[PDB]
């Protein structure tokens, strides 16, 4: 009704002159936001010996009070590639480790996983045994030493290996014919694969896993959960900040 | 033949957001065609093409009754940290960033019965000593008269007015880049009905959208919950 | 002679306000005339009359005052003429400058006052747009200043970009009487934003 | 989005990332 | 009057032949002068644990008897980008530290700031906890080890993040509606952001912050304060120097 | 395929002024348009287009009285470290550099009343055993006669005369590149007035500007205060 | 002012610095 | 098959591998 | 005299040395 | 004979070896 300004008639609104651009919406770009390293997960090393289990790279159903957790939960289907940074931080005395090789093995979505120490290295009496699936071969094996290491880390890029054209972040159905409470929001292979960290350190320290998601694509936006509580009616939340009145 | 190279002091460090990729170890994987509808590339677009309902006292609406007048029915300070903007998409998306720029579009939807009618005065009050308490006070400001029964829905744009090019997403004790004023809605007339025993009150749903000039910059990490 | 401080004024509306801007015409933001004070023989070099614009005299700026008073933000320049009333037997000289973001004022913020400048300041005040007022040659200084500030507009209640500093370089000697310092201020290309509530 | 080195293509486009069909 | 030389008439001045260029005024160039590392500030590391406060990068109102301090005070408004060099110098025995990772986090102007240890790393019994805001994510996290480090430093570039089109080095007014002696020459966000240095070292040493200001722009020149005292009337200051009579 | 590289010995060092940038970690920030008047790009321009007042005994001027003659009213040795150049912009800007080249422009402004008059002789005396004590001595040098009452202001250029292409900013015990001589101002006649009881003295303000050929090189760090 | 390497643009102009509007 | 760097030919084809006749 | 690398001009001629007028 | 890098001429032919007359 009437539309634009200053007569005050019913339905009439005053003039507004829209602002000019400046930032160009570059920062709200989906793939820009996800192409950075995020500290998601922290994990323990397995001993060289025994029958270790692989850790699945699935950052999807998180509750973590971190920016990547909510963000990954903003869409229904997701596709992206992956980059990893694995670091190693001592939890004991750094002089406990004189060599400290760490074998990292990455497995594509669908890879077989049973391993037991099976590859023997021999030298002057004593010997060392590594896992059947830690050896360098078909899938990537990375070996880094923690001892004098200036960064006690490694890192590499890996692609989207799932069989699904897109990863369902939410799934209204079951991933298996038997409909068990377990296979509910499920679907097999809705992830990035799995890794196996193995080392004579294992005690002595842990890791720090960071994910970077290059080439991200999101489908079907979903509601974004709050993050903070609701302040009192008619008030404003007040947070500590850079700006703030001294 | 070996190239003379000098190692920078920041040498073996991490730096999380480097503009460069790591070395690939599992080449040549061709990915299946992903048809699938509804891909979005920028969060600002879904914020602009979509509306959420505000949280007025925990409900997505304010009420007019057959007894109203003077006092403001809805009042919220213009800051993304405002309470009534709590459950919204725009407010929630904002927590990922440090600064915002632009307008917010609010649209009120009167859901009182067809046999019901009322008129509202909605005002945008700029920063001031203390917020008006009655409508005769606020009506000196930018305002619009919404006569339901002409249009059941009404859109009002809260403008961006500030000496700074961007304002803060995360508010705190009032600063010059913290708050931009208040949005208030008054009842120009109380609810009238065909039978006050059947319809005594009507609810106005209030929804928010990012305005056409709205923008967000500076991605930030989540602080301790509060 | 007219001195433009940094540049000539513009009537461009603030880039950061998406709400209606009102351009006050000349007949609305008129012109106001004040007596700044009296320059005496006892006052010494370095002494300065500090006149932030306007803020302690906004209440005496009639029309402009009424309009500004009712709105939140204002962008505007100023046209000032400082004069002095002395005889041809009076000796002395002032330096009247227009300083952006002047500060010292020990938070007697936005109040026209008098202070003693600190030497390196009076020696170098000429580094800001100014004009010398030598009592043997002239009696007036005319400065025109554009809107200036960290953002495209401000709230005159909390910020006074421009402040006029009238500083004594050569003390007053000659006939015993004082020399009154006078000033005309006219808001220029004033633009106003967001109307405030009714004062009930 | 977020790859700004001239050396981002030190490895071919088919080795560095996946390829859409 | 008469102008040029040798008649000695009133108002007449003798001839002067201006000198030819040589240096081309390159060194008095504003952005050239500011694009170099300056040792501004020195600062303490926070422990990994607790609720640390962030340090704001504001080199503007300085009194330091250093060249960057006065220079930054020569204009009314300033704009430039930023580069940092953070170094770490032991104040105890270098052998106290066997690993010594230091987490650096930079925050853009306006970023929320409350942090408490919240990310746990686990390894062989013992565990390590880092701040909520030290983790790698949305804003840059840099991690360097001090132990064997050949330079115990890190460094990176960051842009101008303020919301003001220009930083007011001087401000005749208040940055908040409440006019408190505090908010006087103020204006929120007139800076480069803030950093958070966090480490198990914290005691053991401190840092050394150097700023570099690429792309500097200065507006409205202001008086430049003296630096030395005034010598006696009709004399000259005499300083120790390279040249000086042996 | 891995490239043969040889690490230079100065390898992991710092070197503060390297002509190169660090790695960026927070890309793509478009900065708001900064209109704002009065941007300056080179300090030498503001030094040349601006004047400051000297510090003669703590005041920005020297005086002539009805009793003067012979002796010099103003005397300063030509060195940026001179006392009377103390509070000035040019002197202060100079402390950031090691060497200077060029002339200085001095302009005297007579602020004595209109009913007052006097004549000055201003001389540039080159390095010598010891500085003239009377004007008949100095008048053998480069000098100009300033009759106030012809022009109330007078500009005089102190030239650059030296076998070296640049001289030192930071002076010390006299060297061949330390000092360039003296600038003196004498009273050719004492102050005359219409009534000596009303006007007995007049003050000449003395201001300095960088000359057209003035330049500064070699940025230097500030030494211990003195 | 003070960037003289041929490698000063190893990272794009929009990644290395800010951009004026 | 599996050599994707632009630098895979840092050494000539006759130095890096064997050559078929 | 004695500069024979292709990389001797890694830094511009005005940064690496002095310049004659 | 036995120099197969593209970088074998990182240093000019007159700096790297001797020159026949």
């Amino acid at each position: 009704v009437t539309n634009v300004g200053e007569d005050g008639e019913p339905g009439e609104t005053e003039p507004r002159h829209a602002l000019s651009p400046v930032d160009m919406h570059v920062h709200t770009d989906v793939s820009f936001l996800l192409d950075r390293f995020f500290d998601v997960e922290t994990l323990e090393l397995s001993n060289l010996t025994g029958s270790p289990a692989t850790h699945v790279l699935d950052p999807f159903g998180s509750t973590a009070q971190l920016a990547w957790a909510r963000l990954l939960n903003t869409c229904t289907y997701f596709f992206s590639d992956l980059e990893l940074s694995i670091q190693f931080k001592f939890t004991t005395t750094p002089s406990s480790v004189g060599e400290g090789f760490v074998w990292v093995k990455w497995f594509p979505v669908g890879a077989p996983t049973k391993t037991t120490d099976a590859w023997q290295l021999e030298g002057g009496g004593n010997s060392v045994r590594i896992q059947q699936l830690a050896v360098a071969g078909m899938s990537p094996t990375v070996v880094f030493k923690i001892a004098g290491s200036r960064s006690q880390a490694c890192g590499f890029s890996v692609p989207y290996t799932s069989m699904w054209r897109v990863v369902p972040v939410f799934y209204n159905g079951w991933g298996a014919p038997t409909k068990e409470k377990a296979t509910y929001n499920w679907l097999p292979g809705a992830h990035f694969g799995s890794i196996l960290l193995t080392s004579d350190a294992h005690d002595k320290g842990g890791c720090y896993l960071r994910y970077r998601f290059p080439r991200a694509n999101m489908y079907c936006p979903r509601p974004i959960p709050p993050a903070f509580t609701r302040p009192a009616d008619k008030t404003r939340h007040k947070f500590p900040t850079n700006i703030n009145k001294q | 033949a070996p190239i003379r190279v000098v190692s920078v002091p920041e040498s073996d460090s991490f730096m999380s957001s480097v503009p460069d990729n790591s070395t690939p170890l599992y080449p040549k994987v061709v990915v299946p065609p992903r048809q699938v509808p509804g891909r979005f590339t920028n969060f600002i677009d879904v914020a602009k093409q979509t509306y959420s309902f505000c949280s007025i006292s925990g409900k997505p609406y304010f009420e007019v009754t057959n007894t109203s007048g003077d006092e403001p029915l809805f009042q919220m300070d213009v800051s993304l940290s405002a309470a009534e903007l709590h459950g919204t998409y725009v407010a929630s998306l904002s927590s990922f960033f440090a600064q915002y720029r632009g307008s917010l579009n609010f649209n009120f939807i009167f859901t009182g019965a067809a046999a019901t009618k009322a008129k509202f005065l909605v005002a945008f009050v700029p920063p001031h000593s203390a917020a008006p308490k009655t409508r005769d006070e606020a009506m000196a400001c930018i305002h619009a008269v919404w006569d339901v029964g002409l249009n059941s829905a009404f859109s009002f744009n809260v403008p961006y007015s500030s000496p700074a090019d961007f304002m803060a997403v995360y508010s705190a004790e009032a600063t010059v880049v913290n708050v931009s004023g208040w949005l208030q809605v008054y009842a120009l007339t109380a609810l009238t009905s065909t039978d006050i025993a059947v319809n005594s009150k009507g609810r106005v749903l209030v929804a928010v959208s990012a305005g056409p000039d709205f923008s967000l910059r500076h991605p930030v990490d989540l602080p301790d919950k509060q | 002679g007219t001195t433009y401080c940094y540049s000539k004024p513009d009537g461009r509306p603030p880039s950061t306000v998406s709400d209606p801007v009102t351009r006050l015409g000349p007949t609305l933001s008129r012109h106001y005339t004040f007596k700044v004070g009296e320059w005496p023989h006892s006052q010494s070099h370095g002494h300065a009359w500090i006149c932030p614009l306007p803020s302690d005299k906004l209440k005496k700026m009639g029309s402009f005052h009424e309009v500004v008073k009712a709105h939140h933000l204002v962008k505007n320049g100023w046209d000032v003429v400082v004069q002095v009333n002395a005889s041809f037997a009076h000796s002395g000289a002032l330096c009247v400058a227009a300083v952006p973001e002047y500060e010292h004022t020990h938070e007697k913020a936005l109040k026209w006052s008098e202070l003693e400048e600190p030497a390196y300041t009076y020696q170098q005040l000429s580094v800001f747009p100014h004009q010398l007022l030598n009592l043997r040659t002239n009696s007036s200084v005319h400065l025109v200043m554009p809107y200036i500030g960290p953002g495209p507009t401000t709230n005159l209640t909390l910020h006074n970009p421009w402040t006029i500093v009238i500083l004594i370089l050569s003390e007053l000697t000659g006939p015993g009487q004082t020399v009154p310092v006078t000033m005309s201020v006219a808001p220029i290309d004033a633009m106003v934003n967001g109307p405030l509530p009714n004062p009930e | 989005g977020n790859s700004g080195s001239i050396v981002q293509n030190f490895y071919m486009q088919q080795y560095q990332n996946s390829i859409d069909a």
